[PDB]
């Protein structure tokens, strides 16, 4: 998978009917669907993290996150697609890896960065005063879980 | 009459009254008697000493009435304030918070609700300044005692302080 990452780093149409023209787009069930660098590097870190190579996992994740956010200038490096995990589920995977490293002052500059960008979204919790009806998605409640264990 | 007579102590008279007649009426009245201005405050000054003498009736007194009544009782007689806050202070601590319903509740049928307790401290805060500081500090000192948390789920006393704004 480390080789695959480096491979996907590097990048003529005939006026004739070649075979390519008639081949279908690969599915996701195929062996020929190969994601993007970003979508892959996520493979590596996820699969690294079910084993217990937290240290390795952590490096990999930061590098994922570096790619995604820091890209304003270069070609777009994208997130893992919505059959995969959603972009805030990725900040959580980053944090769980960082805790099992013992980088806990980092597992907090993660949980804080995340709720500082998405404040405008988060519920105002004035239901706290007025005491099922209000709405908070599981990734918030989870960012408070891992802010905590840190 | 009995004060001037000095034959028996008024304590005896009042204790016997309390035992003989309907208690719900009686308490309410005494309540109202502590508030009438003097007419010939010997009356009020006898009944406060009677009440501090019998805690157990004062436990049913403070429990049975509505809030504003006992609050203006306090701004009149500073002698009842620290004991009354004592009563609830100990009524607060004997609940437990369930996370399913985000509410304090008591174990037994006779344990004061969150709403009646909220009510009574509600009234004591909307009062004169010589009781506001007293109730405020009695809650802050019981907050610190029970972990100085800054979230609900945790301290009955944090719940209150918060609920006031």
């Amino acid at each position: 998978l480390e080789l695959l990452v480096e491979a996907l780093n590097v990048p003529a149409p005939q006026f004739l009917i070649e075979v390519e023209l008639l081949l279908p787009p690969p599915d996701l069930a195929s062996p020929l669907h190969c994601g993007t660098q970003s979508q892959t590097k996520h493979i590596l870190a996820s699969r690294c993290l079910q084993t217990g190579r937290a240290g390795d996992a952590a490096e990999h994740y930061l590098d994922l996150l570096a790619l995604l956010l820091d890209s304003s200038e270069p070609r777009f490096s994208p997130p893992p697609s919505p059959p995969g995990p959603c972009m805030p589920e990725v900040f959580l995977e980053a944090a769980v890896a960082l805790i099992q490293a013992g980088r806990a002052q980092d597992a907090l500059t993660l949980c804080e960065e995340l709720l500082s960008r998405t404040s405008s979204l988060l519920p105002k919790m004035s239901r706290l005063w007025e005491d099922e009806l209000p709405y908070c998605p599981l990734w918030v409640s989870a960012t408070h879980l891992l802010q905590g264990q840190a | 009459e009995v004060g001037k007579a000095e034959a028996e102590r008024p304590a005896r008279f009042l204790s016997s009254l309390w035992e003989r007649l309907p208690q719900n009426n009686f308490l309410k009245v005494i309540a109202v008697a502590l508030l009438q201005p003097p007419l010939s405050g010997e009356g009020s000054q006898v009944l406060v000493h009677w009440l501090l003498g019998n805690s157990e009736v004062f436990a049913a007194f403070c429990r049975a009435l509505p809030a504003g009544l006992l609050t203006l009782v306090t701004s009149r007689h500073p002698a009842l304030s620290p004991v009354y806050l004592g009563l609830l202070t100990d009524w607060g601590q004997r609940l437990h918070y369930d996370l399913q319903k985000g509410i304090w509740v008591g174990t037994e049928s006779q344990d004061v609700p969150w709403e009646e307790l909220h009510n009574r401290f509600q009234s004591l805060c909307q009062a004169p300044p010589p009781l506001k500081d007293k109730v405020l500090t009695a809650l802050e000192t019981c907050k610190a005692q029970d972990g100085d948390f800054e979230v609900p789920g945790l301290s009955i006393w944090t719940d209150l302080l918060l609920a006031l704004r």
